[PDB]
Order: C-alpha cells, then structure tokens, then sequence
DNA sequence: AATACACAGGATGTATATATCTGACACGTGCCTGGAGATTAGGGAGTAATCCCCTTGGCGGTTAAAACGCGGGGGACAGCGCGTACGTGCGTTTAAGCGGTGCTAGAGCTGTCTACGACCAATTGAGCGGCCTCGGCACCGGGATTCTCCAGGTCC
DNA sequence: GGACCTGGAGAATCCCGGTGCCGAGGCCGCTCAATTGGTCGTAGACAGCTCTAGCACCGCTTAAACGCACGTACGCGCTGTCCCCCGCGTTTTAACCGCCAAGGGGATTACTCCCTAGTCTCCAGGCACGTGTCAGATATATACATCCTGTGTATT
C-alpha cells in the first residue's frame, strides 16, 4: 500500500507517516493537509 | 423481542441514552427532543476519532505503542483548527512544540 | 511558612526561560518573575480556597483548583472534570 | 516541449525542452531563470523522482507536462 | 466502592477501531476525557442559549447543529455536520 | 594547554534544545509546596491539601511562567535585541491584559 | 405586546441619589443592559456552584458565595454586606 | 391587603419579577426564598454606585442630564468598576484623556 | 457591490489613529488596517448571518449582533439585550 | 510674506487633544454601511438590515480599531520610535492572540 | 568676532458670553396582565453516628543540585551623519448628507389542532470494582558518530 | 602581513544490546440504570391577516476627500567603548527516597420535618399613548492663550 500527498503528489509508503520529501505530515481520512 | 440499545441502532459508539440523561437532568431547558443525544453523540465522537487518528500516528513515529500526553500535544498544536478550538487549554505533561527563533541562531551560509 | 518565594531559585527560573525560547537573560528578571508568580498564585488559591469553604470542607481537592482555573479562563486537562 | 513547474512556494516556472532531452539539462535551465543548482534540485511527477541519468522519454512524459520542484537542504 | 461513571471504554472501542494495535496511558486517557466532557458541556451550554432567545421550551436537533456550526471551524464544523445528520438519519429509518 | 572552552552562546543554545524537548517539571517540589501553603495561608488557618490539588497548581503556574517568557522574547527581539529585561515583561502584561 | 424593562426602579434609585438630576434614552439603555448583565452573571455562577455541590436548590447562600467570586475587593465586601441587611429586614417581617 | 416584597425588603428593585426570572431561567429544580432578595439588593447597589458617580461627572461639567459620556469617565476612572467592566464597550463612550509623555514636547 | 473596502478612506484611518494617541504614521498603515477590519467583520457578520438564519428571519436586527459579539467576548451596551 | 506655519507636531497634537475629546463616529456612515452589505452577501442572498444593527456594528469595530491602535502605538514607543509601522500592528495582534 | 537666549510682537486657535428655537424628556391617564395571599403535600436537606482512607509529622542516608568565585568576550548603549519620507498648507474635485415621496416585503400577531415528549412501573443486560498477571518501557553500560574550537599553512 | 582554509583534538549526543519492574489489559461477579409499553396534556407547526419599516429614487448644498509642492525632522546605518553576563570550577546544602506512626476528616447511612412547587382567586403595579414646556444645540461676537519668527545684546 501507500498514500498519496496533496502537497508534493509523491507517493509516500504506506508504513510512513511523513513525505519523505515535502514533510508534510500525514493527513487524516477526512481532513487533508494544508498549502504549507 | 430483545432490546436494541440505541447506540447501536444509530450506529454509533458512544452512550445515547447517558447522553439523554445528562442533558434531562443538566438544567438546559424544559425539554430535551429525541434526535439531539444522536447529533450530539455523533459530533462528540468524530472529534475524538480525529484526535486519536492523529494521536496514534505520531506515536508510531516515535517507534513506541503507548499513546501519552505528548503525542497529544503536539498532534493538537500542530493542527489549524484544533489549535484553534483549543486555544485556551492547558494539557499537563504536554511540554512545547520545538521552536526557536532565527535571529537567535548562530552564523549559517 | 516565613518565607519561601526564595525558594524558585535562580537556576530554576533560568530553565523556565530556556524552555520558553531565551538565550540571554538580564539580571533583574529574577525579581520580576517572583513577583508575577506569586501574583498569578494568590488568585487561583483565593478562588480555590472560596470553593473549599462554600462546600464546607477543611480539605482543598484537585477539582477545586481545576474549578478555579476553569473560572480564571485557564482550564486544565488531566486532572478531572 | 513546453514544461510548466509547479514549484511548492507557487511559481509556474515554464520551460522549453526536447523529447530526447536528458534530466540533467531540464535541471539545468530552472538554474538559468532561477539560480537553484541541480544538486539541491527535486523533480516530482506522477509519484516518481527523476534522475539526471535518465531522460524524459524514460519515464513517459508526454506534451503540456507539469512538473514540481522541492528544495532538499 | 461506589460507582464513578467515565467516558474510558467507549475511547478506547474508538481507539482499537481507528489503531488496532496501539494502546493508551491512563493520563492521555484522563486528558481525553475531559476533552469530551468540555465538548459535551460546550455544545449544550450554546444551544441552551439559543433555543431560550428565540422563547422556545425544548432543545432538538437543529439547535445541535446551529451550535456546531456556531462553535467548531469550518472544515470541522463542515465534517460534524454531515456525520450528525448521516447519524440522526440512520436513526430514524429503523424500528 | 588551555582547556576547553565553549564560546558563550553555545551551552545556552544547548539548554534550550533539552528542554524544549522534555516534558518534565522544572521547580523543586518541596519548595513549591511550601510557597503554596504560606499563600494559602492568608485566607483559612489550618487547611489541608490533596497531591493532585498541588501537583495541578505546579503544571498550571508553570505553563503560565512558559507562554510569558515566550511572548517575553517576542518583545525583546521587536525591540532589536537578544536579552530580556523587565520591559519586555512589563510590555507584554500590559498588551495582554493584566 | 407589554414590553418590560427596569427603566422605572433605575429612575426611583437614581432620583433617591440625586434629587435634580435627569437621565437621557441611550444612558437608559445602557444602565438597563448593565442591570441584565451583573442579574444574568450572578445567576450562572450560582447554577454552576449548585451543580458542583450535588444540590438542587439556589440559596441565599449560593448567591453570596456568587457574589464574592465575582465582585473585586471593595465592591464584594459591600455587596455582600447590603445582600446581608436586605435578607434579615424580609425575615423579620412576616 | 397586599405588601409588596419589595417594600418589605426595603428595596427599590422587583423581588417579584427576579424570582420568576430565576424560577424561568432554568438554573436549578428549586428557588430559595432569599435569593432573588440577596440578588435584588446587590443589583441595586451597584446601579446606585454607577449612579452615584455618572451623576457627580455630570453636575461639574454644568448639565443637568446623564449622557453615556459620563458613564464611560466614571467607569473607565474606578479601578474596581474597570475591573469588572474589562470585557465591555459602550456606544458613544468615546476614551479617555491619555497621551505618553515621549510625545510631548520638552 | 465590488471594492467596497477602499471606502475606508485614509483621512478616516488617521482620524481613528488619533483618537487612540498616535502623532507619526507611517505610509503602509492603511493596508493593514483594512485587512484588520474586512477579518473582524467578517467573523462577526458570518456570527451574526447564521444567527438570523437559525430564527427563520430574513433581515438582520440589532440583537443578532449583539448576541455574535457576546460570544466573542466583545459584549456590547446600548442597543438593547 | 511668508504665510504663518506651524511647525511639524503641533497640530497633529491638536487633534489628538479634538478627537480625544469627542465622542462621535469617524468613518463616513453610508460608505461603512456598504462594506457591511458587500461582506454579508457572501453568506446569505437578498439579505436585509435593520439600521440599528448598522449602527452597532459600526461602533463595536471602531471600538476595536482604536483599541488597536492604542497598543500598536505602545509597541513603537518600546521600539525607540514615535511613528508606528505595521511589524509594530503585527507584534501587538501576535501578543494578543489573534494569529 | 561670534553665537546663543531671553524678549517682544504678530497670529492663529480656543474659551467665554449671549440670544433663540426646537425636539426629547418628564408627567398624567386608563387598563390589563402578572404578582400576592391562602391551602395542600412530597421530597430535599439538615443532622447524628460510624469506619477507615489519606494526610501530616518524624528520622536517616545518598548525592545531585544550588551557591559562590573568577576571567573575558559579545552585546548594550551613546554619539554622529545622511537622506528621504511624511507633515503642513493650498487650490480643485467628488460624493456624503439632508429632505422628500412612493412601493411592498416581511415581522408580528391570532386561531386550530395533532404529533411528541414527560411520567410511571417493571425487567433485563451493560458497565463498574476488584484481581491477577505478563510484555512494554525505563534504566544501565558501551561504543560510535556529530559538532565546536583553536593552532598552524598558505595564498591574496 | 592578514585573512581564508584546514587538521586534529575533545566533548556531547545517538545507536545498540541487556536486564528488571510495574501498569495496562483482560476476566469475573454483581447491580442499577437504560429500555419497553402505555397514557395524557400541550408545545409547536401551519395558515391568514395587518401594517410597520426597509428599500429605492431624486435633487440640491457644501464640507470633506484628493492631488500637488516643499522642507525638515526622524529612521536607519555605522563606529567605539565598557561592564555585565556566560561558562567553568570547587565547596555546601537541602531535595528526595525509604520506612514508621497517628489521627483528622472525607464519605456514607438512617431518620425526621420544614420549605418549596402547584393551584385558584383577586386586583393593582407597570406599560403604552398622548401632550407640553425647557435643556441643550446652534449662531454670533469679544477676549484670552499658546506658537512662531526675528532681533538686541550680553557672554565667551
Ligand atoms: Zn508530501
């Protein structure tokens, strides 16, 4: 598995819990992460 | 037949009827509607769902699986609107988020 | 109990600082801190004690002082309520 | 080719390229109108990071392509 | 000895439902419940207020919601809302 | 031959990072005790305290303590400087409202 | 449609006060919502102290106790005094 | 045959018309006897108070009638009134007389 | 209904800075100050609006506003409630 | 010949003592009245409005924009300076809560 | 020979007195809804009595933290020079404000009538308190990597 | 010669194993609070009507907003000095952990009875209209009060 972001549209893998690019952390099933 | 609480008729988790009774017996007005404890109950719920949602993956960041009172705090400062509703309390054995200032920093390129 | 605010020493009030964010602090705030610890503390052990006496206790409880930050603007999380 | 890169501060940076063109040079151009050097430049489309070694036909980039661009410091 | 009623199990069946291998230490439980306890308090305290303005006598549904809307930001207001409705309305069709 | 030495604003640096990373009490208990009973002392003679009333009294003056060293520095910096002095504090408890 | 409000009992203390002195609409309206908000206050904190306490009742003794978490210094003392004097004048006539 | 509670009380304030706003406000099961009394009292008190002292600003400044703007001096000049008024805006109040002494000049 | 904000003229911006004390202002102050107004009656107004909207009414009346400034610790005396 | 001129100070000082003197609105009515309908009829459609609440809007945000200023112009004092600038706004709304 | 400083005079601005005239406050009148008086009755709260959990006072030892002293470097604060960005004032330009008239949407009340919530009694399962373990987490120990800092080489 | 550059030493923090204690977690028994079923009154929805007041438009004064010019004072950058605070060391000091002992007071139970809710009757206090005088707003004219520029001349 995985989950996509909504800031860096990197695909992250599914056992992280940050963009080990854009360190946007990882968004709730409801609320997605912000602009920054 | 056999009773249905109605927690599980609404889906739900948490207690309708406690709910019910709290509101009955809280001095909130003369009378309290049927849909009421259901709407409260589902509001209450989502907003602990998301909290801990937030909460569990911040510990397993921290290679542990007890959630403690930091794992909280930082999820709860980190979000807008959390921090936001929540502006105005104190969470003991929460600490600070990491923050220093840049004027404060020594000399970098 | 003569006198105790002595007793948040300077090394103490010095860690406080550091965990607020400062890196060079004056002299003269030791003073200051003392003060507006002690001012901050009278309140809330006012309206503590007035819970205690309305419920015609001898003992001041964890939910008093809750209440009494609750009333001040400050409520607590972690101790009840 | 035109490119546009949808840089996370905001800026779509547009560039023009070749099919055939290598990564190494699209980098390249963005330290033209920029200043960013290709070390400290990262490439994101469709989930996958780009590498010099390759070139844009490697990796099915196709015409009106957007791209993004991170800072990793 | 005498019974102390708690929002304790009904966190942790939401917890186990979200995270199904993670637990929780007894003060992040304590701080979550008073979390849903001042909601609880917040909510009611609001729509008492509002349905006594308009000189009704009974607290209902939509009250709930016009204080939810009232107290919570938008995206979770937003989210609230279409799960209290979703809630109310699975509710009613069933017998 | 000489010993070292860090420069100063090194140690300091190093302090805030330990501590902004820990979630532990920073006063001596047993003083603070005392200090609230000599307060409390003015308003009913012969009270008694539960723990949990002290130790919350501890967390809530200590988180108080904390935001006003923040908002502290804030000031201090405005003002194009490193350290704090009573103005600062002065200055912020007058905007907040106290 | 009877609208009411404490118009009269503000003149009748104000004209007990100051023999000669009058009172315009928007000063009116403004010692009105001053009235409705110290009524309004003392009410909520003496409920919250009724609901902590496991009782059912608002008693003189809840609106003292009110009374005094909310007025500062000088002021509680002094209302706390009147509130005294106006409850032992209405006990001692039937 | 009737004696008004208010009289009684030897108050200017309504007992009558407290004790069915505290029996209709929903703040408990039951009313005592002596708390819409005691509240009656204190609230006279503090609007004699305000009173008292919107009617002093107003004669040394030669009228007869009491405008807001006496209100706001007298309120904003009491420590306590200030106090217990910290969260409060009054229309057409206006501020007081204030300016910092660096701005002068000397 | 469009650029209603520049209403605000700037003599207005400097009769209101007097009125708090102010001698020297600078040339970028009635900006800000524009934003600071348009955010604070926004919030007030979306408190206001939903409490019109809650009554089943279609016009806005003096104790809506009052009541959205009440629960944002604004409280307001002289229009009533 | 040279017509009389005050110097800079005067008579902004002058008009600090006028307008601290007064107690009168200081924004144009009509022109606040159609700010008030522009931001409303982003909530609601065809909306109307009592004139009273108007009027209660117009003096709770003067209230708020003089309180502002009050403590903007505190900040630039602490500064070392008599002119305000925006970062002195940005401090005092950071310090009060706001952002 | 130079330069500051108090003084004198012009000049705007504000404070004071006087006439008037208009609308808002203070008072009277009538009536209708809401507070007062009498009577009943059920439960809330006072109060005596008992048990035991938790708070307070005491003593000993171990050791980390607080207290005192010294040397120096980075920062706070004063002083000076520049230049540009606001403040003051004058001559046009725009639009708020006052008064008036006309339209009708929508608040506010009144009259019916039914669905909905309170209240009571019985009964069954959800939820709480006491127990008893194990596995997560804390602590110790050791080594490995990261980050400062000054002593010399060399090039500009 | 001085500044840029580097190398080596040293201290601090991080990663990896290993051991041990107690707090989270699941179970068991009970008991009381949620649930089901039925009855009854009224709150609230719905329709109909009246009439306030919110909106739109026009027309004319006229103060306020606007644009431009000129200069001065204040914001900002730079430089120099000195003393205060930081970092490190050595010697005190009192916090902290551990046990033991005693009793004040929170917590609960049972009993009695006074106080408040609810009801009906009666009537007067408080509110809505209507009316009229005078406090305050507005206009006009002197008169006092700070602000500014220029100069005599005494000091240096
Ligand atoms: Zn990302």
């Amino acid at each position: 598995g995985f989950w996509d972001c909504s800031v860096c549209t990197f695909r992250n893998s599914a056992e992280a819990f940050k963009c080990s690019i854009c360190d946007v952390r990882k968004g709730t099933s409801t609320r997605k992460p912000r602009i920054n | 037949g056999k009773a249905k609480s109605r927690s599980n008729r609404a889906g739900l988790q948490f207690p309708v009827g406690r709910i019910h009774r709290l509101l009955r017996k809280g001095n909130y007005a003369e009378r309290v509607g049927a849909g009421a404890p259901v709407y409260l109950a589902a509001v209450m719920e989502y907003l602990a769902a998301e909290v801990l949602e937030l909460a569990g993956n911040a510990a397993r960041d921290n290679k542990k699986t007890r959630i403690i009172p930091r794992h909280l705090q930082l999820a709860i400062r980190n979000d807008e609107e959390l921090n936001k509703l929540l502006s105005g309390v104190t969470i003991a054995q929460g600490g600070v988020l990491p923050n220093i200032q840049a004027v404060l920093l020594p000399k970098k390129t | 109990l003569r006198d105790n605010i002595q007793g948040i020493t300077k090394p103490a009030i010095r860690r406080l600082a550091r965990r607020g964010g400062v890196k060079r602090i004056s002299g003269l705030i030791y003073e200051e801190t003392r003060g507006v610890l002690k001012v901050f503390l009278e309140n809330v052990i006012r309206d503590a004690v007035t819970y205690t006496e309305h419920a015609k206790r001898k003992t001041v409880t964890a939910m008093d002082v809750v209440y009494a930050l609750k009333r001040q603007g400050r409520t607590l999380y972690g101790f009840g309520g | 080719m035109q490119i546009f890169v949808k840089t996370l501060t905001g800026k779509t940076i547009t560039l023009e390229v070749e099919p055939s063109d290598t990564i190494e040079n699209v980098k390249a151009k963005i330290q033209d109108k920029e200043g960013i050097p290709p070390d400290q430049q990262r490439l994101i489309f469709a989930g996958k990071q780009l590498e010099d070694g390759r070139t844009l036909s490697d990796y099915n980039i196709q015409k009106e392509s957007t791209l993004h661009l991170v800072l990793r410091l | 000895r005498k019974r102390k009623e708690s929002y304790a199990i009904y966190i942790y069946k939401v917890l186990k439902q979200v995270h199904p291998d993670t637990g929780i230490s007894s003060k992040a439980m304590s701080i979550m419940n008073s979390f849903v306890n001042d909601i609880f308090e917040r909510i009611a305290a609001e729509a008492s207020r509002l349905a006594h303005y308009n000189k009704r006598s009974t607290i209902t549904s939509r009250e709930i919601q016009t204080a939810v809307r009232l107290l919570l930001p938008g995206e979770l207001a937003k989210h609230a809302v279409s799960e209290g409705t979703k809630a109310v309305t699975k509710y009613t069709s069933s017998k | 031959k000489k010993p070292h030495r860090y420069r100063p604003g090194t140690v300091a640096l190093r302090e805030i990072r330990r501590y902004q990373k820990s979630t532990e009490l920073l006063i001596r208990k047993l003083p603070f005790q005392r200090l609230v009973r000599e307060i409390a002392q003015d308003f009913k003679t012969d009270l008694r305290f539960q723990s949990s009333a002290v130790m919350a009294l501890q967390e809530a003056s200590e988180a108080y303590l904390v935001g006003l060293f923040e908002d502290t520095n804030l000031c201090a910096i405005h003002a194009k400087r490193v350290t704090i002095m009573p103005k600062d504090i002065q200055l912020a408890r007058r905007i907040r409202g106290e």
